[PDB]
C-alpha cells in the first residue's frame, strides 16, 4: 500500500520512498522529513 | 654541521672532471642507442628491399651527429680545464668553476641523450614508412631533422655554461 | 619502448613488409604463407600460441580414427604440425597449450567428442583453453582483439545453440559450459533463442547493435559463424596495425583471411 | 534572550492560526499540517538558541586582524 | 542564512549596532588583555565583529561543532522517539517495552552527559571547559578527579 | 659557495624539458609513420603536432638562457638567496615541461591515428592539444616569476 | 637565513606538481576523446569539456604558485624559518591535491568519452563527475591560499 | 624554531593525502558510472551517491586542515617541539585516514556501479556498505579533533 | 624533551595503520557482499557480517589512538623517554595487529561470500572463522592496552 | 639509559610478527575451506583444525610478548642495555618464528582442505602435518622464554 | 662492554632463521604429501618420512639457541666485543646453514612425493638427497659449536 500524496508532499514523499515502503498504515516517516530535511540541508548552505 | 661541512669540503676539481667524462660518456651511450635503433629497421628494410639505403644512411648520419656534437662539446671542456693550484683549491672561484663545469656537462649529456632516443626512435618509424612507401620519406625526414635540434639545443646550452669557468 | 630495438626489431620489420606484399591456386597460396611464417624461426611463445590457435582444430581432425590417415594431406604446417582414442589422446597431450586441460575436459575420449556434435563440442571447448591461454598473456593491445575473437566464437556457438543445436542438449547452460562484454556479460546469450531475440541481446552491446543487422548472412550459419563473420566485417579494424607493437598475430590472421578469399573465389 | 523566546513561540501561535484556517478542509490533513508547523518552529527557535548561547558570554573575545 | 548574520560572503547590519566593542582601544591593537568588551549580544545573528576578525575561525568552529552534536542528538530522539508512535500504531507486541525503551534510552543518557556539559557550559560561562575541556572531562573513564 | 645550487637550475632546467620533449616528439612521431604509410595527404599537415611538441624544447631553452646570464659571480654578489631561487625557478620549468610533453606526446599519438580514419576530428584533435600545451607555456610563465626574485 | 631555500622550493613543486597533473589529466582525456570522435563526430565538441575541466587545475597551480612567490619579500621583511616553512607546507599540499585532482578527473573523463557516444546521458554524467573532481582541487586552493596567508606573520 | 615547519608539514600533508585519497575514490567511482550509465540512465543519477560520499572524506580532510592551521599561533603562544610533534602526528592521521577511505570507497563504489545493472535490490546493501567504510573517515577525524585539542596544552 | 615526538607519531601510526587494515578488509568484504547480492540478494542483507565486523578493527584502533592521546600529559608528569617510547611501541604493536586482522578478515570475508553465495549452509564455518581471525585483533588491543599501561617511570 | 626503547621494540616486534603470520595462517586456511565448505559441509566442521592451529600460534606469540613486557620493571631494578637488547633479541626470535610456523600451517592446511576434501583417509596425514608444523612455533616459544629468562642476569 | 648488543641477537637470530628454514621445507613437504594422498591415500602414511627429517632442523636451532644463551653470562666472567662477536657469528652461520639445508631438504622432499607416488620401486632409493640434506646441516651445526666454542678464549 502508498500513503496519499499530495501535489507539493509527492515530490518529498518519492524522494523519501527510495528506501523502501511499509504496511498498509505501518510508519511513515515522510511526514517528518518532509520538513525534517529543509530543517537540516539549511545549515550546510546558510548564507543569506 | 660536521657532515655538512665535509659535504661543502669536497673537491671541487673531482666533480668537474666526472660532469667532463659524464658528458661525453652519456653522448656517445645516446648515440650508440639510436644508431641501433635506426639500424635495426634499416637492415629489416633491406631485407625486405636495398633500394632505399641511400635514404636509410640519413638517420644514421643524423644519429652519428648527435655523438660528434658530445665530442666536440667534451673537447671544449677538457680546454676548458686548468692547473687546480693547491692554495686555491678551495677558493670561491675554483668552486664555481667546478659546478659550473659540472652542471654543464650533465646538461650536455642529458641532452644529447634524450636527443638520440628521439632520433633513433624516429628513424625506426621512418624505415618502416619509406619500406611502405617511398613517398612519405621526405617528410618523414624534415620530421627527423626538426627532432634532431634537441642535441643541437642541448649544445648551444653547455657552450653558453662553458664561458663560466674561471679557474685561476 | 626501448625494448622494440633491444630486440625484436628485425623480425617486426620483415613481418610488416610481409604483410604489405600480401594481398590449388589457394593451397599453394596457404603453403607459401606457411613457408613465409616457418622462415621467420618473447615473440616465440607468440607464434607457439597463433600456431597452437590452427593446431587445435588440426588435433581434433587427427583425432578421429575411421579414414585417419587421410589427415596427412592436409598436413599444412600453419596449423597442422605434427608436433601440435584415449590412450594416443594422452600421448598428444604434450606440446599443446590446451591438451592438458582437453585431457581431464574430454577424458570420455570419443564418447564427449562424437563426430555429430560433441566433436564439435570438444573443438569449442579446446578453442576456449587455447583463447584463455592467449588472453594469459597479457601485456599488449592484441588483448583486446583476442577477447573479440573469443567473444565472436562464443556468442556464434550460443546463437547456433538456441537456433537448432539446442535439441542437440545445448541449452542455456551449455551456452558457457559447452560452448566455449563476453567472458563476463555472455548470460544475456542465453535466453537468445529467436533471431529478433539475437538482435536485442546484441542491444546490450552498443558496438554490437547493429551489427546482427536482419540477420539473414552471418548469424544463418551454425557452428561459430554467426558472431564470427562479424568479425571477419570488422577485420578492417585489425587492419590498422600501429606499429611498434605485436602484429605477428594480425599478419597471420590477414593471411588466413586472404587465403580463405581465394579459395571463395574458386572458379569466379 | 527571553523576551524573544516567546515571541518565537507566539509567531508559531499566529501560524499556528493561519494553519488551522487553511487546513480546516480537512482534519487529518490539518493534524499534519500542524505537525510541520511545530516542527519548523521548534527547528529555527532551537538553532537561534544556539547562535545566542554561544555569543552570551564569550570564553574567548575576538581579536581583529590587520 | 539571515540566523548565521553572513549574506553573500560579507556581514551586514544586525538587529544590533554593535555586540562586541573594542575595550578602550582608541588606539591600541586588538590582540591585548582589554580586548573587546560586549555591551550586550545581538539577538538577530553572530556579532559582526567576529566573522572578519582574527578570532573568526575558533569561535566559529566551537559554535558550528555545538551545533552540530545538538542538532544531532536533537534528530536521534525524535527518531527514537518514532519507534513508540510506531509500535503503538501498528499494535506492535511487548518488544516496544522490551527493546525499543532500552534502545531509547541508552544512547539518549549517553550523549545526555555531553549535551547537558555543552548546554551548561553555554549557559553558566564556564570558560575553565571551552571546547576542549568538555571531551577532557567526557575523556575520563574512571572515577575519582 | 652556494652558486653551485644556482648552477644546478639552469642545466636541470634544459635537461628535465628536453627528457620530456624527446618522449612528446616520439610518441607523435611514430603516430605519423603509421599514418603515412596509407594516407599520404594527412600525414604532412599532422607533422603540426610534432612541430608543436618540439616548440616546448625551445621554451627550455630560454629558460636556461635566462638562468645562465644571472648567475655572473663577478658581476654581483650571488648571495644563497640567488642560488636557491635560480635553482627552483629551473626545477619548475624542467618538470612542467617535461609533463607538458609528455601530455602532448600521449594525446598527439591519439590524434594522428584520429585523423587518419576520420578527418572532420582534426580540428577537435588540434584544440585539445593547443589546450594541453598551455602548460608549458603556464610553466614558463612560473618561471620568469621565480627568475625576476633575485633582486636581494 | 635557509629559509628561502624551502620556501622557493616549496613554490617550485607546487606549480610543478600541479603541471604533472594537469598533463596526467589531459592526456586520459584526449584519448577518450579521440575514440570517442573516431566513430561519433558530432559529439567531439560536447566530449571537450573535461580537458579543460583538467586544464583548470593549470591555471590554479600557477595563481597558488603566484602567490607563493609573491608572498616572499626579503626586502620587505626578515622571512624567518617559519615562514619559509609554512609556504613551503603550503605550496606541496597545493601541488599534491592538484596533482591527485588532475589524475582522477583524467581517468573519469577518459571513461566517460569512452562512454560518451553509447548514451547522451554522458554528456551530463562526465561533466557531473568532473564538476565533483574539480571540488577537490578548489578545495585544494583554498586551502593552499588560507596557509600562505597565514604564513605572512611569523611572530 | 623548527617546530612550526613540523606543524605545517602535518598540516600540508593532512590536506594532501586526504585530496589524493578523495581523488583516487572518485576516480574509481566515475569510472564505475561511465561504465554503467551506457546501458540505463539510472546509473546517470540514483547511482550518484558515491560521487559525493567519496568528496565528503575531501570536505572532512580538509576542515581539519584548517582546524590545524588555525592551531598555530607564534604571536599568541610561543610553540615548542610538542606543538610541532603534536600537529603533525595529527596530520598525519587525518591524512592517512582519509587515504585508507578514499581507496575503500572507490572500490566499494565501483562495484556497485558493476552490480547496478543487477537486481536494484541491491542499492540499499550497497549504500549501507558504503556508509560502513566512510565511518572510517569519521573516525579519523574524530582522532584528528582530539590531537589537536590535545597539542596546545604544552607546558 | 623529545618523548612527545615519539608518542605522538607512535598513537597516530596505530590509527592509520587500524584505519588502513580496516579499509583492506572492507573492500574485499564489500566487493563479495555486492557480488553475492547480484547474485542472490535474498542473503544480501545477512552476508554484511564481515562488513561490520571489520569496522571493529577501526573503533579498537580508535579506542587505542584515544588511550594514547590521553597517556601524553606533561603537565601531570614530565615525560621522560621511557614513557613516550613505551607508547610509540605500543601504538606500533596495535596498528601493525590490526593491519595483519583485517587482511586477514578481507581474504576470509572475499572467500566466505562466494561459499555462501554456492551455500549457506556455510555461514557457521565462516563466522567462526571471522571469529578466529578477530581473535588476534583482540590480542593485538589487550598487548597494546598493557604496554601502554606502563607508562611509570 | 635507552634500554626500554630496544625492549619495548623487541615486544612490538614480537607481537607484530606473530600478529602477520596468524593472519597469514588463517587466510589460507580460509582460502582452503571455502571448497570444503560447499563440496562437503559434514566434512567442513571437522576442517576448522588449522584455524585453531593458527590462532593458538598467535595465543603464543602474544604470551611471549606480555611475558617479556611484564619483565620491565624499571622502578625495582634498573634496566641496562644489556637486559633490553636480550629481551629485544628474544621478541624479534619470537616473532620471526611465529611469522613462519604460522605461513607453512597456512599453506598445509590450504592443502589439506581439498586433500581431505578429495578423500577423507587424508585427515590423519593432515594432522600429523599441522602438529608437525605446531612444533616449530613451540620450540620457539621455549626459546624465547629461556632468552626472557636469562635477559635479567646483568648487573 | 657492549657484547649481548650482537651475541644475543645472534643467538636469537640463529633460532629464527632454523624456523624460518624448516618452515618453508615443512610447507612444501607437507604440500606434496597431501597432493600424494589425494592421490593414494595408501602412501600417505610411508610419505611422512621426509616430512620427519625435515623436523631435524627446528632440533639443531634450538640446541644452537640454548648453547648461545649459555654462553652469555657476565655474572660469571666479562663477555668483550670479542666474545660477543664469536658468538653473534656462530649463531649466524648455524641460522643461514639451517635455512639452506631446509629450502633443499623441502624442494627435494616436493619432487620425492611425486617420484614415489610415480614409482615405489624409487621411493626408497630417493631417501639419499635427503639424507644429504640432513648431513649438510650436521655439517653447519658442527661448524657452529666449533665457532662457539671460542667463547671462552678471550683474555
Amino acid at each position: 500500500t502508498y500513503f496519499r500524496t499530495n501535489k507539493f508532499t509527492s515530490a518529498f514523499q518519492e524522494i523519501v520512498d527510495a528506501y523502501g515502503v511499509a504496511k498498509y498504515r505501518e510508519a511513515n516517516p515522510g511526514v517528518f522529513t518532509i520538513v525534517t530535511f529543509p530543517f537540516l540541508f539549511a545549515v550546510m548552505f546558510g548564507d543569506w | 654541521s660536521s657532515w655538512s661541512r665535509a659535504l661543502v669540503k669536497i673537491s671541487p676539481y673531482t666533480f668537474s672532471a666526472i660532469g667532463i667524462a659524464v658528458a661525453i660518456g652519456v653522448s656517445v651511450l645516446g648515440a650508440a642507442w639510436g644508431i641501433y635503433i635506426t639500424g635495426s629497421s634499416l637492415i629489416g628494410a633491406a631485407i625486405k628491399a636495398p633500394r632505399i639505403t641511400s635514404k636509410n644512411l640519413i638517420s644514421v648520419i643524423f644519429c652519428e651527429a648527435v655523438a660528434i656534437y658530445g665530442v666536440i662539446v667534451a673537447i671544449i671542456l677538457q680546454t676548458k680545464l686548468e692547473s687546480v693550484p693547491a692554495s686555491q683549491i678551495y677558493a670561491p672561484e675554483s668552486l664555481r668553476a667546478g659546478y659550473a663545469i659540472f652542471a654543464s656537462g650533465i646538461i650536455v649529456g642529458f641532452a644529447n641523450l634524450v636527443c638520440g632516443l628521439c632520433v633513433g626512435i624516429i628513424g625506426s618509424s621512418c624505415a618502416l614508412s619509406d619500406a611502405q612507401n617511398s613517398s612519405l620519406f621526405v617528410k618523414i625526414l624534415v620530421i627527423e631533422i626538426f627532432g634532431s635540434a634537441l642535441g643541437l639545443f642541448g649544445v648551444i646550452v653547455g657552450i653558453i655554461m662553458s664561458a663560466q669557468a674561471s679557474w685561476p | 619502448a626501448m625494448t622494440f630495438n633491444i630486440h625484436g626489431g628485425y623480425l617486426e620489420a620483415i613481418v610488416r613488409g610481409y604483410r604489405a606484399g600480401l594481398l590449388t591456386i589457394v593451397e599453394k597460396c596457404t603453403l607459401k604463407l606457411v613457408d613465409e611464417y616457418k622462415h621467420m624461426l618473447p615473440l616465440s611463445t607468440f607464434l607457439e600460441y597463433i600456431t597452437y590457435g590452427h593446431m587445435i582444430d588440426n588435433v581434433v581432425l587427427i583425432v578421429t580414427g575411421r579414414d585417419v590417415q587421410e589427415l596427412l594431406e592436409k598436413c599444412h604446417p600453419l596449423g597442422m604440425f605434427d608436433s601440435i582414442m584415449r590412450e594416443l589422446y594422452r600421448l598428444v597431450l604434450v606440446d599443446t597449450p590446451l591438451a592438458p586441460y582437453f585431457s581431464e575436459c574430454i577424458t570420455s575420449e570419443d564418447l564427449d567428442d562424437m563426430n555429430i556434435e560433441i566433436m564439435r563440442n570438444t573443438l569449442y571447448k579446446a578453442y576456449l583453453e587455447d583463447f584463455y591461454k592467449f588472453c594469459q598473456k597479457l601485456g599488449g593491445a592484441t588483448a583486446e582483439i583476442m577477447s573479440d575473437l573469443l567473444a565472436f566464437e562464443a556468442d556464434r556457438r550460443a546463437v547456433n545453440i538456441t537456433i537448432n543445436s539446442i535439441g542437440t542438449e545445448l541449452t542455456r547452460d551449455d551456452r558457457r559450459k559447452l560452448y566455449s562484454l563476453y567472458p563476463y556479460g555472455h548470460e544475456e546469450l542465453a535466453v537468445c533463442e529467436d533471431i529478433d531475440q539475437v538482435r536485442g541481446v546484441m542491444e546490450k552491446y552498443p558496438p554490437y547493435q547493429s551489427i546482427f543487422s536482419k540477420l539473414s548472412y552471418g548469424e544463418s550459419q551454425m557452428l561459430d559463424k554467426a558472431f564470427y563473420e562479424e568479425e571477419v566485417k570488422r577485420l578492417c579494424l585489425a587492419f590498422e596495425q600501429q606499429f611498434h607493437y605485436g602484429v605477428f598475430f594480425a599478419y597471420m590472421r590477414l593471411r588466413e583471411q586472404e587465403i580463405r578469399n581465394l579459395m571463395w573465389i574458386s572458379e569466379c | 534572550f527571553l523576551v524573544t523566546t516567546l515571541v518565537f513561540l507566539v509567531i508559531g501561535i499566529i501560524a499556528s492560526l493561519c494553519t488551522r484556517i487553511c487546513c480546516n478542509r480537512g482534519p487529518s490533513t490539518n493534524l499534519l499540517h500542524l505537525t510541520l508547523v511545530i516542527t519548523a518552529t521548534v527547528s529555527c527557535w532551537m538553532m537561534w538558541a544556539i547562535v545566542y548561547l554561544a555569543q552570551m558570554k564569550p570564553l574567548i573575545v575576538p581579536i581583529l586582524s590587520e | 542564512g539571515l540566523i548565521y548574520n553572513e549574506f553573500f560572503s560579507v556581514p551586514f547590519e544586525i538587529f544590533s549596532h554593535s555586540a562586541y566593542a573594542c575595550r578602550d582601544l582608541s588606539c591600541s591593537e586588538a590582540t591585548t588583555v582589554g580586548l573587546i568588551k560586549v555591551r550586550d549580544t545581538y539577538p538577530f545573528g553572530v556579532d559582526p565583529v567576529w566573522h572578519g576578525s582574527r578570532s573568526e575561525l575558533p569561535f566559529l568552529n566551537s559554535l558550528k561543532m555545538k551545533m552540530s552534536i545538538l542538532l544531532g542528538v536533537a534528530q536521534m530522539n525524535l527518531g527514537i522517539i518514532l519507534s513508540y508512535f510506531n509500535a503503538t500504531f501498528f499494535r506492535i507486541g511487548v518488544n516496544i517495552w522490551c527493546q525499543f525503551i532500552p534502545q531509547i534510552i541508552f544512547l539518549n543518557s549517553l550523549f545526555g552527559y555531553l549535551s547537558l556539559l555543552i548546554i551548561l557550559k553555554w549557559i553558566t560561562g564556564s570558560q575553565a571547559d571551552l571546547y576542549h575541556v568538555m571531551i577532557y572531562m567526557f575523556l575520563s573513564p574512571t572515577d575519582e578527579l | 659557495t652556494a652558486p653551485f645550487f644556482g648552477f644546478l637550475g639552469a642545466a636541470a632546467a634544459l635537461v628535465f624539458s628536453c627528457m620530456g620533449a624527446a618522449y612528446g616528439t616520439a610518441k607523435s612521431g611514430v603516430g605519423v609513420a603509421s599514418m603515412g604509410v596509407m594516407r599520404p595527404e594527412l600525414v604532412m599537415k599532422s607533422i603540426v603536432p610534432v612541430v608543436m611538441a618540439g616548440v616546448l624544447g625551445i621554451y627550455g631553452l630560454i629558460i636556461a638562457v635566462i638562468i645562465s646570464t644571472g648567475i655572473n659571480p663577478k658581476a654581483k654578489s650571488y648571495y644563497l638567496f640567488d642560488g636557491y631561487a635560480h635553482l627552483s625557478s629551473g626545477l619548475a620549468c624542467g618538470l612542467a615541461g617535461l609533463s607538458a610533453g609528455m601530455a602532448i606526446g600521449i594525446v598527439g599519438d591519439a590524434g594522428v591515428r584520429a585523423n587518419a580514419q576520420q578527418p572532420k576530428l582534426f580540428v577537435g584533435m588540434i584544440l585539445i592539444l593547443i589546450f594541453a600545451e598551455a602548460l608549458a607555456l603556464y610553466g614558463l610563465i612560473v618561471g620568469i616569476i621565480l627568475s625576476s626574485r633575485a633582486g636581494q
